[PDB]
RNA sequence: GGAUAGUGGCCUACCAUGGUUUCAACGGGUAACGGGGAAUAAGGGUUCGAUUCCGGAGAGGGAGCCUGAGAAACGGCUACCACAUCCAAGGAAGGCAGCAGGCGCGCAAAUUACCCAAUCCUAAUUCAGGGAGGUAGUGACAAUAAAUAACGAUACAGGGCCCAUUCGGGUCUUGUAAUUGGAAUGAGUACAAUGUAAAUACCUUAACGAGGAACAAUUGGAGGGCAAGUCUGGUGCCAGCAGCCGCGGUAAUUCCAGCUCCAAUAGCGUAUAUUAAAGUUGUUGCAGUUAAAAAGCUCGUAGUUGAACUUUGGGCCCGGUUGGCCG
RNA sequence: GGACUUUUACUUUGAAAAAAUUAGAGUGUUCAAAGCAGGCGUAUUGCUCGAAUAUAUUAGCAUGGAAUAAUAGAAUAGGACG
């Protein structure tokens, strides 16, 4: 009958064994150990706000050739420095150094997006008025 | 610290996203019954789904099981009373069957058409929603009221409104103001 | 790898594409009447049947 | 239209069986309208910090006007 | 014995040497209050519950206690620690995890308003009090219903069809319209009464209120998965797209746009989580010769497991529920 | 009332079983989410149906079952009966 015990009393061996082999289950592990809070730039939260340091242009990966415009951001609640990407054509023009931006993840549970090595987070809101609105031309950038 | 005014939603939502066959079918149903939302189809599909489920459940029971009998014939008489279930086929076995169009064909904006008063399911929509027609003198403005069977005999126009006599309205009588101010003094 | 590449070219293509403004058009119905125009257009009066049925062809 | 109604055996039997806001609404008893809730509350809370009739302290704080 | 309201290592004297433990003690973690419950629909499961109900614990931290039937209470007191206010420098005072409301913190959360009219509570008590609770404001938290148009005439085009020797446009309308037609209605506006403690809105309802300058629908997408272009203009491995496979180095089905089109629709997108997909946690139900995976070997303790056999058979009675063919 | 009784597992049926939630009956909140209402006449003096049913699994309890699984007995007879 290969493996598992089948008796009517073997309940313990079975549930215990389940715990054990649950530990190889990635998602379970991470949820249990709490990598969520220990590791990870964000607290576990959806997003987090930080401040703009350097404006970096990362050369993309292969087989691709370009210059992915990015921003060095130091999380406010955290102090953790982390480099994010400024999406859409232009937009890097919108941000500037020493600014206060809202950062979101890149939908992969961590893991950098595409041809952009390292960058695990994108930008959403500079000076509190949303990238998109500006990049179109709805809102306009706050005073200072 | 009070009591929780309870609620629940009324529409399920199709598990596959972009299937041309289903989408076209849906579309045709909308364009034929004068619907604006695919949600109007979804809502019905969900009602149908919960009923059909209750049916399967009561069938797995034993024939002439107390619960099966009571609840079964309760659902059944419920279904016939609004002209969905066929009085011919009338022992849940056919509510297992059934379909959407049965429910669709029984809505107020449908009945308002299937007996004159429309010449257009859209004319039905507009009129109904425009405070015309009623059951008794009880005006109804819900394109999906679902006409109860022995009340089909009460879908006339309103004691208010034109078409049922009360006053031409405000646009017409504004034209009467135009006439009484133009062609004379 | 390289992180400090140029940045000058930021926002190049958008900023250099000729802004051609929209063209004033018939207000399409908003709601059920739209689903109706869709119904008649898709099915009732029908369009081409050149082999099958095309939903958005240019110089076809 | 649908509502509710009652009729009292005498005219005295309504003016003592009815909410006097209804008596107000009808035309029987005028509303002795007063200081706001917060106002009245505030007045009682001021009045709490005084033990006795008062005149004693008004005059002892009137003796205070001297030195 | 003592103490308690009272049992009790609750405490104290003397005496003994016991008590839990792989059937997992003790210890550690908990981004841990427990439960009713919640989310996910083949079933079994997985996940979650600070939060309207119940039970518990605290009132910045600790302890201590008065009063009392009941408190180790904090909108009670006392002391200490941490905060922190007032001063005339002698001194005196505070405890919003009550309602608002303010700073802070942040991804993340509303008015320093009205009332006892209701639901209920307390007192000496029909009345007084009640930020309990109710009203309104704030409020795309989630949820229900569902406007943004309905119908004619008409300019050719047609497919129907009787006829076709050959004019064809005739009355059954599919409708594309770059002329027109009178109709209807709440969105808003606003007497009136209704509503209400008072007001507000809602349901009602006078006088107003639709013709494209609206009273004017959005949010994404159109190479694939995946529903909708191989149209035109821009760019030229740049700028950018792209969850994934992949696009861009001059005719780009993907980028910047215009046109057209698709899907969903007062809502649509994104990020984080979680459930389904998942028979990739496998009791149901996984896999392990070569893809991940049988300990080099045998002993063997806990654990799971363990052949067959001991009143089987025959006979009689009673009384219930459906169903047959009669009614 | 007196006198003694091998211990179990399983299963059956019932009792004890807060409300809201849930499943589900009834009533046309104009429909729906909901609510637990309402319905009728002589509508100038009043008649009336309601406000169900289900679940509530482990344990404690109470009852029927005696298959399937264990347990106990009489060999140094210190057996069984009266
Ligand atoms: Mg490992
Ligand atoms: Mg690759
Ligand atoms: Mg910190
Ligand atoms: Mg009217
Ligand atoms: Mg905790
Ligand atoms: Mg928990
Ligand atoms: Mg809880
Ligand atoms: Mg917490
Ligand atoms: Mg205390
Ligand atoms: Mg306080
Ligand atoms: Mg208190
Ligand atoms: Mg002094
Ligand atoms: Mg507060
Ligand atoms: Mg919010
Ligand atoms: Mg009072
Ligand atoms: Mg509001
Ligand atoms: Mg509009
Ligand atoms: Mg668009
Ligand atoms: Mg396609
Ligand atoms: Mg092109
Ligand atoms: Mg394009
Ligand atoms: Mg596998
Ligand atoms: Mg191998
Ligand atoms: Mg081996
Ligand atoms: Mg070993
Ligand atoms: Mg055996
Ligand atoms: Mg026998």
């Amino acid at each position: 009958g290969k493996g598992k015990p089948r008796g009517l009393n073997s309940a313990r061996k079975l549930r215990v064994h389940r715990r054990n082999n649950r530990w190889a289950e990635n998602n379970y592990k991470k949820r249990l150990l709490g990598t969520a809070f220990k590791s990870s730039p964000f607290g576990g939260s959806s997003h987090a706000k930080g401040i703009v340091l350097e404006k970096l242009g990362i050369e993309s990966k292969q087989p691709n050739s370009a210059i992915r415009k990015c921003v060095r951001v130091q999380l406010i609640k955290n102090g953790k420095k982390v480099t994010a990407f400024v999406p859409n054509d232009g937009c890097l023009n919108f941000v500037d150094e020493n600014d206060e931006v809202l950062l979101a993840g890149f939908g992969r549970k961590g893991k950098a997006k595409g041809d952009i090595p390292g960058v695990r987070f994108k930008v959403v809101k500079v000076s509190g008025v949303s990238l998109l609105a500006l990049w179109k031309e709805k809102k306009e950038k706050p005073r200072s | 610290p009070r009591a929780p005014r309870t609620y629940s939603k009324t529409y399920s939502t199709p598990k596959r996203p972009y299937e041309s066959s289903r989408l076209d079918a849906e579309l045709k149903l909308a364009g034929e019954f004068g619907l604006k939302n695919k949600k109007e189809i979804y809502r019905i599909s969900f009602q149908l789904s919960k009923i059909r489920r209750a049916a399967r459940d009561l069938l797995t029971r034993d024939e002439k099981d107390p619960k099966r009998l009571f609840e079964g014939n309760a659902l059944i008489r419920r279904l016939v009373r609004v002209g969905v279930l066929s009085e011919d086929k009338k022992k849940l076995d056919y509510v297992l069957a059934l379909k959407v169009e049965d429910f669709l064909e029984r809505r107020l904006q449908t009945q308002v058409y299937k007996l004159g008063l429309a010449k257009s399911v859209h004319h039905a929509r507009v009129l109904i929603t425009q405070r015309h027609i009623a059951v008794g003198k009880q005006i109804v403005n819900i394109p999906s009221f679902m006409v109860r069977l022995d009340s089909e005999k009460h879908i006339d126009f309103a004691p208010t409104s034109p078409f049922g006599g009360a006053r031409p309205g405000r646009v017409a009588r504004r034209n009467a103001a135009r006439k009484a101010e133009a062609s004379g003094e | 790898a390289k992180v400090h590449g140029s940045l000058a070219r930021a926002g190049k293509v958008k900023s250099q594409t000729p802004k051609v403004e929209k063209t004033e058009k018939p207000k399409k119905p908003k709601g059920r009447a739209y689903k109706r125009l869709l119904y008649t257009r898709r099915f009732v009066n029908v369009t081409l049947v050149n082999g099958k049925r095309r939903m958005n062809p240019g110089p076809s | 239209s649908v509502g509710f109604g009652l009729v009292y055996n005498s005219v005295a039997e309504a003016k003592k069986f009815e909410p006097t806001y209804r008596l107000v609404r009808y035309g029987l008893a005028e509303k002795v309208e007063k200081a706001s809730r917060q106002q009245r509350k505030q007045k009682k809370n001021r009045d709490k910090k005084i033990f006795g009739t008062g005149k004693r302290l008004a005059k002892k704080v009137a003796r205070r006007n001297a030195d």
